[PDB]
Order: C-alpha cells, then sequence, then structure tokens
C-alpha cells in the first residue's frame, strides 16, 4: 500500500480541501478526485473518471494515469512526484 | 462520438486574465464547455470535439505569453 506511506508524511486525502473543478454540461460528473505531491507537498489536485485513464505532463514528462473502478492511480511517474486519488465525495 | 477534456495551462494570476482566456476558449470551434482548474487557477480545462488545439494554444500563448497543453483525458460516455 502507498496510501499507508503517504499518511506517514501526514497526506489524508479524505482531509484535502477539494480541488478547484467545474462539472462540464453535457457530460458525465468526473467521480474520482487526484491530488499531486512533489517531495511530499501538494503542487495540484482536479478530477478523473473511475475505471478510465488520463495522460497528464508532471515536469517535463507526459505520464499515463490509470484510475480503477475504486480511484487508486498508478503509472510510471517521474521520481519526487507521487499522485494519489480517492472517490469525489457522494460518488 | 468521441470528445476530449483538454487542460490547458497559462499566465492567469487574476480574475480579470481568467476571464480573457474563457472568452477566447468559447469562442473556438468545437468547444463545447470551458471551466478554471487547478490548485492556483492558472489552467482552464476545455471539452469538445474537432476542437483546433493547436490554434486554440496559440491564441493563448499570444494573449498570456505562456499556454501549454498539461492534461488529455478522453470522456467516459454513460
Amino acid at each position: 500500500n502507498e496510501y499507508l506511506d503517504a499518511k506517514k508524511h501526514g497526506i489524508d486525502l479524505s482531509r484535502e480541501r477539494a480541488p478547484n473543478f467545474v462539472d462540464h454540461p453535457g457530460i458525465p460528473p468526473s467521480d474520482c478526485f487526484w491530488f499531486l505531491y512533489k517531495n511530499y507537498v501538494r503542487q495540484d489536485a482536479g478530477v478523473c473518471q473511475s475505471d478510465w485513464s488520463f495522460d497528464m505532463k508532471i515536469g517535463q514528462y507526459w505520464v499515463t494515469i490509470h484510475t480503477d473502478e475504486g480511484c487508486r492511480l498508478s503509472g510510471i511517474i517521474p521520481a519526487g512526484w507521487l499522485i494519489l486519488g480517492i472517490k469525489r465525495l457522494g460518488f | 462520438g468521441p470528445k476530449q477534456k483538454i487542460v490547458i495551462k497559462a499566465t492567469m494570476s487574476n480574475a480579470k486574465s481568467r476571464a480573457q482566456a474563457m472568452v477566447l476558449a468559447s469562442k473556438a470551434n468545437g468547444v463545447g464547455s470551458v471551466g478554471i482548474t487547478g490548485d492556483l487557477k492558472d489552467q482552464l480545462e476545455v471539452v469538445g470535439v474537432g476542437i483546433d488545439i493547436a490554434c486554440l494554444v496559440r491564441c493563448l500563448r499570444k494573449k498570456l505569453r505562456y499556454a501549454e497543453i498539461v492534461k488529455v483525458e478522453e470522456v467516459k460516455d454513460k
């Protein structure tokens, strides 16, 4: 587990401030929040769709992030960075 | 049919420059919707099909000095 490890450095996703985002008209709302940390410090946050994937630029690096049915995130991300997912509250 | 959610990061540090970016993005062909995102509100997400993103990034890069694509997610239907 890597939530277990985050929790050692004081990261709790259940008590992070929600990302800034919009629910766009005409498409399903995103049901996952992602939080992005460098050397364990929050740099950014956003939303994504469960049981899916997205591409994101982290520093110099384009990365593919896989999002499983429970908003767990996986992918090869650059050294020093950590990305963590959780169900959007009420999803 | 397929639609993309595309996040562009740009130099927007106030409501005025954020507003200008949203208006410019809203006028681009294929843009169905646009919203501010990011911990520093330095990102806009556009949603649509047939968006000329190269052109949209070019127009924003001219207006704001720095703009680049930083996230692409396909819309997951239903």
